[PDB]
């Protein structure tokens, strides 16, 4: 498992729990935000979901580039007419970091349906660089959950996209998710997913590795639990639509357990 | 960052990289000499390039002796200056220099172990450099030696994704790359530190192909074309063909002539075939070939 670097997989792990704790937004900026709510913000990742979708983009793009999003909103003040276009340059930024194919800066000016220039778009680009100080390489609940991931026994498909899906779902409610590390947020999605699925919970091995218990991750996963509950009834349903495809399994289709038992 | 260019005074030209050119230039305030790497984004048509967030984002937090240093961004709306820790001289013009004479063990033996903590400390820090080369391997006055231009290096979760196929310069570039495998590792750039090794002692490289098909049949002229047993899995892979001719595995002694033991014994678990056998960066700096080390300065 050179693919899984067993010589420095647990110095990577450590290496991103500090590095999340630096990358972490501000919990509560949107109070302070006086233009824009939660509720924009829901749309706005809804709509990079789709858009990721349709360019095929990678997972870790679409939780890059809400992270890009979050910080930027965390220290600049912004107009709801130009929300959408921080989170344009956000997506592209975490593109070109992270895609093997980025597209091209006129593909982004095109799905914000000419409300934006492609020189609107590239001034953004660099502002969103300036603010946060290039600082780019950011721990994503995708990078916990993979190494999670490498835990089951066995492998189960179906677990491991229903867990992405869950993570997912989070990235839309900056409340209550912001107050919660995408580290704790995957051990969340994780053990739901694993619940749900195989009845099982929380590997002792993850405890060893993370050192989390469902003591420790029991708040989160409560909020973690109503928001699968209620997810069919969400006013943001791109994720779920997503998540019907046999490229995840259909795994949007299982049902939410009634209970947890935790 | 507390830079601005008034501060800086050209020197000269010392190179060209992927953006434009490098110069070498002195802080007219600290008296400190520098690199700087322009990104001349006016011809970007396309924002700022990939190349350069990548090289930024991930050298900003690579702060460890034997990777240089980027010490500042000037982010001027016309252009983009990356400001580096400058080193006076690139491991390939040294090879060059140090040619009729050869290097000398200890400063091979120094190198090679600079260059592996270095790169282990990149592999800790989740990332792939994919363009090691003595090229891209700066050397200063006091001995030190360090990995530069990470304008090809990748950020990599774990397990690995599928990241770009078009990585390493080809003499230096890993079988599993050239055989089309849908992931990559650590190990490539193992295997290119391998060349590399090599490489400083011979003065010439290992595997000097012209095309991907040359490249490897070279590899496998030297180190016996790989079947099922040494490598599990490579009859099965996208550019595997079973007409590919079956040269024998030739005694390592025979490969790099000059080297003791201990040097043929880490050059082979830097060249394994498979790479979930390849050497770590971190394992080999516990190699016995390392006992003795010290860190002289460059001899010339
Ligand atoms: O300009 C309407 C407010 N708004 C922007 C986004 Br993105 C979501 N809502
Ligand atoms: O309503 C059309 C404009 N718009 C884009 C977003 Br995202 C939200 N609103
Ligand atoms: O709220 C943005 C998503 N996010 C937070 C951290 Br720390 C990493 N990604
Ligand atoms: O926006 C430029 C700030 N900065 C300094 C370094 Br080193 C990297 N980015
Ligand atoms: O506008 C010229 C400023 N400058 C460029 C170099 Br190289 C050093 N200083
Ligand atoms: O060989 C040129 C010297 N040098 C380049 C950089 Br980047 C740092 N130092
Ligand atoms: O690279 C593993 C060592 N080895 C290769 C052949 Br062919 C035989 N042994």
């Amino acid at each position: 498992g050179v693919n899984e670097v067993p010589d420095y997989h647990e110095d990577i792990h450590t290496y991103l729990r500090e590095m999340e704790v630096k990358c972490k937004p501000k919990v509560g900026y949107m109070k302070k935000q006086p233009d824009i709510t939660n509720s924009m913000r829901a749309i706005l990742v809804d709509w990079l979901v789709e858009v990721g979708e349709e360019y095929k983009l990678q997972n870790e793009t679409l939780h890059l580039a809400v992270n890009y999003i979050d910080r930027f909103l965390s220290s600049m003040s912004v107009l709801r007419g130009k929300l959408q276009l921080v989170g344009t340059a956000a997506m592209l930024l975490a593109s070109k970091f992270e895609e093997i194919y980025p597209p091209e800066v006129a593909e982004f000016v095109y799905i914000t349906d000419d409300t934006y220039t492609k020189k609107q778009v590239l001034r953004m680009e660099h502002l969103v660089l300036k603010v946060l100080a290039f600082d780019l390489a950011a721990p994503t609940i995708n990078q916990f959950l993979t190494q999670y991931f490498l835990h089951q026994q066995p492998a189960n498909c179906k677990v491991e996209s229903l867990a992405m899906f869950l993570g997912e779902l989070s990235l839309i409610d900056a409340d209550p998710y912001l107050k919660y590390l995408p580290s704790v947020i995957a051990a969340a999605a994780f053990h739901l997913a694993l619940y749900t699925v195989t009845g099982q919970s929380w590997p002792e091995s993850l405890v060893q590795k993370t050192g989390y218990t469902l003591e420790t991750l029991k708040p989160c996963l409560l909020d973690l639990h109503q928001t699968y509950l209620r997810a069919p009834q969400h006013a943001q349903q791109s994720i779920r639509e997503k998540y019907k495809n046999s490229k995840y399994h259909g795994v949007s289709l299982l049902n939410p357990p009634e209970t947890l038992n935790v | 960052g507390p830079g601005s260019m008034e501060n800086f005074q050209k020197v000269e030209k010392i190179g060209e990289g992927t953006y434009g050119v490098v110069y070498k230039a002195r802080n007219k305030l600290t008296g400190e000499v520098v690199a700087l790497k322009k990104i001349r984004l006016d011809t970007e048509t396309e924002g700022v390039p990939s190349t350069a967030i990548r090289e930024i984002s991930l050298l900003k937090e690579l702060n460890h002796p034997n990777i240089v240093k980027l010490l500042d961004v000037i982010h001027t709306e016309n252009k983009l200056y990356l400001v580096f820790e400058f080193l006076h001289q690139d491991l390939k013009k040294f090879m060059d220099a140090s040619a009729l004479t050869g290097i000398p063990l200890p400063l091979i033996k120094s190198y090679l172990f600079q260059l592996l903590q270095g790169l282990a400390f990149c592999h800790s820090h989740r990332v792939l450099h994919r363009d090691l080369k003595p090229q891209n391997l700066l050397i200063n006055t006091e001995g030190a030696i360090k990995l530069a231009d990470f304008g090809l290096a990748r950020a990599f979760g774990v397990p690995v994704r599928t990241y770009t196929h078009e990585v390493v310069t080809l003499w230096y570039r890993a079988p599993e790359i050239l055989l089309g495998c849908k992931y990559y590792s650590t190990a490539v750039d193992i295997w290119s530190l391998g060349c590399i090794f090599a490489e400083m002692v011979t003065r010439r490289a290992l595997f000097p192909g012209d095309s991907e098909i040359d490249q490897l049949f070279r590899i496998f002229r030297t180190l016996g074309t790989p079947d099922e047993v040494v490598w599990p899995g490579v009859t099965s892979m996208p550019d595997y063909k079973p007409s590919f001719p079956k040269w024998a595995r030739q005694d390592f002694s025979k490969v790099v002539p000059p080297l003791d033991e201990d040097g043929r014994s880490l050059l082979s678990q830097m060249l394994h075939y498979d790479p979930n056998k390849r050497i770590s960066a971190k394992a080999a700096l516990a190699h016995p070939f390392f006992q003795d080390v010290t860190k002289p300065v460059p001899h010339l």
